């Protein structure tokens, strides 16, 4: 069906209506997007089917019709833009400055924005438009805002 | 039943919204991909 590079929803029939359950990044013909989004299913886009080709529940991670293509990396200096696809409206580009989530295992960049959870999968780019991570896995915070990792996988 | 809609290019754009802030956070993640606040 649909293989043109860009930001895509992701939707289902199972609830009331039409739900859009997240968001992905088409990129080199391979579908990117978070594990909690499709829960490894397989997708329809238009009369083709896209099957899982890789998966990680941890790095809350998954790729179709080809390995993980993503691989460009936040700086930790400049700022970013989240590129939001949330719900019933427009695509929209929000800029702002990383924190971070300093983990045992390292530190990762962290996007302190909020939108409904239909929103998880929308990239994260930097000042060339590269994706470095899909926004939507992370944690809440004191006052009941919503801070995101910011997720990147691996590329062979 | 799970389908894909394309929803626009991937760019920069030039003079966005810009909000947010930084929060330097300590966290953990565990075996099933949650992430939680360690204070
Ligand atoms: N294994 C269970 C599980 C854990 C984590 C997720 C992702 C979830 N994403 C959002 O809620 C979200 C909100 C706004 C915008 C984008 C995404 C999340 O990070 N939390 C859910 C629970 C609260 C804090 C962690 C789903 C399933």
């Amino acid at each position: 069906g649909e293989t043109t590079d860009g930001v895509y929803r992701v939707m289902t029939r199972r609830l009331l209506g039409s739900t859009q359950v997240g968001v992905g990044v088409m990129q080199e013909g391979v579908f990117h997007t978070m594990w909690h989004v499709t829960k490894g299913a397989a997708l329809r886009s238009g009369e083709g089917r896209l099957d899982p080709y890789w998966g990680d529940v941890k790095q809350d991670l998954v790729s179709y019709c080809g390995p993980w293509k993503l691989d460009a990396a936040w700086d930790g200096l400049s700022e970013v833009q989240l590129l939001a696809v949330p719900p019933g409206e427009r695509a929209k580009n929000i800029q702002t400055l990383p924190g971070i989530f300093k983990t045992k295992d390292g530190d990762i960049g962290a996007v302190a924005l909020d939108y409904p959870a239909g929103t998880s999968g929308s990239p994260i780019l930097d000042k060339c438009g590269r994706v470095i991570g899909l926004y939507g896995n992370g944690v809440v915070i004191k006052n009941g805002s919503y801070v995101s990792a910011i997720t990147q996988g691996k590329r062979e | 039943d799970m389908y894909i809609e394309r929803a626009g290019d991937i760019t920069w754009e030039k003079d966005a919204e810009v909000t947010g802030n930084s929060p330097r956070l300590d966290v953990a993640l565990d075996e099933s991909g949650d992430f939680s606040l360690v204070e």
